[PDB]
């Protein structure tokens, strides 16, 4: 061989995961769909 | 230096391949690789 | 971690350097990952 | 067997393994699988 | 019979002797040495 004109390495190639992105409903994301109802009969039961 | 073991993971257990091995390189795992230690050491043949 | 798997396939390009690396390798890491490639050789070895 | 001269043998030759720590790497070498992922993964939590 | 020269054993490499109760042992001395005496390799081979 001659010297490197180029140097190297092997490595590993392998596909991107996905940034699926926080939609724009993201805000409701920390309580769950039914805390929510909860919340919402509890300000429509307690105001009752 | 006839060898007796026994199939156990994952100290002996048959080597996955292609073709069908026959001889000591059916079988791998940890107690075989031991016993290719000790048979560098000691300098003996065995026979599992 | 891509050595200690067996959900994702891994090989590199067959008559190449990246085979010769592992096939003539001494590493306990590296060595996993041709006693890995080794074994089907048909279907992670591709071409090019 | 009872009565051997191979037990000395190999109390010398498993002694000489553990001070170049390979009894220790080939025991990393298989029981170090798929890493067994933690119970501190929580990574999203909804609160319900 | 508490050991003289107050040490464990250990083989001085360039006059190579014994010392501690590793030295009790070799010259018959001692007959047990039921102690805090670490079996390791050097050991091993001149006392049992
Ligand atoms: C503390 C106050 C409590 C009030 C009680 C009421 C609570 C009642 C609520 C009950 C449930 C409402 C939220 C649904 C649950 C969220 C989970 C989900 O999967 O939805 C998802 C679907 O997007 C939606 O469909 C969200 C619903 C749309 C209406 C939002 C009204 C806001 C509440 C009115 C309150 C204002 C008035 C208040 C009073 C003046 C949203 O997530 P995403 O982002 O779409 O993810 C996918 C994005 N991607 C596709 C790109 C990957
Ligand atoms: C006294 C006690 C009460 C008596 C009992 C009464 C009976 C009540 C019993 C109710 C039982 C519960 C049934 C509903 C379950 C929903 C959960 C769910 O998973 O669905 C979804 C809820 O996401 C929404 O779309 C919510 C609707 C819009 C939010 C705005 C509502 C409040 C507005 C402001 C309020 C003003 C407050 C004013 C205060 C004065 C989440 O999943 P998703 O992925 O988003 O699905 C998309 C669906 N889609 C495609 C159609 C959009
Ligand atoms: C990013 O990678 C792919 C691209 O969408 C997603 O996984 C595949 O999605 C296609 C549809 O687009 C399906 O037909 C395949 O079966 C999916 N394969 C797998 C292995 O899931 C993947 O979900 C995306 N997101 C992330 C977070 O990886
Ligand atoms: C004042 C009123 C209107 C508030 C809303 C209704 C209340 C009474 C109801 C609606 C859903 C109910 C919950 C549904 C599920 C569970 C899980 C169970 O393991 C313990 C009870 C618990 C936690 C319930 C507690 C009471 C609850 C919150
Ligand atoms: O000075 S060299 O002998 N010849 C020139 N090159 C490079 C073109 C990058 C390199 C690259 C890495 C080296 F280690 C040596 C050389
Ligand atoms: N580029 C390598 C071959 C491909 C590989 O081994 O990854 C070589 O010059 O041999």
């Amino acid at each position: 061989f001659s010297k490197p004109f180029m140097t190297l390495g092997i490595s590993i190639l392998y596909r991107k995961p996905n940034g699926t992105n926080p939609g724009v409903f993201s805000f409701l994301n920390p309580l769950s769909p039914d805390i929510w109802m909860y919340v919402l009969l509890a300000c429509l039961g307690v105001s009752c | 230096l006839i060898v007796t073991t026994i199939l156990e993971e994952p100290y002996v257990l048959f080597k996955k391949s292609d073709k069908p091995l026959y001889g000591n390189d059916r079988f791998e795992g940890y107690c075989i690789d031991l016993l290719r230690e000790l048979s560098t050491i000691l300098g003996f043949t065995y026979e599992i | 971690d891509l050595a200690k798997q067996t959900k994702i396939e891994y090989g590199a390009v067959e008559d190449g350097a990246t085979m010769t690396f592992f096939k003539k390798s001494k590493i306990s890491t590296y060595d996993k990952m041709w006693a890995f490639m080794s074994s089907r050789r048909q279907s992670v070895l591709v071409k090019s | 067997p009872m009565g051997s001269p191979y037990r000395d043998k190999i109390t010398i030759a498993i002694l000489q393994l553990q001070e170049e720590g390979k009894l220790h790497m080939m025991k990393e070498k298989w029981w170090r699988g798929n890493g067994c992922p933690e119970e501190e993964s929580k990574e999203a939590s909804a609160l319900g | 019979r508490l050991v003289e020269d107050g040490k464990y054993g250990a083989q001085d490499d360039v006059n190579g002797q014994w010392n501690g109760m590793v030295r009790e042992l070799i010259d018959h001395k001692a007959d047990l040495a039921v102690a805090p005496l670490a079996i390791t390799y050097v050991r091993e081979k001149v006392i049992d």
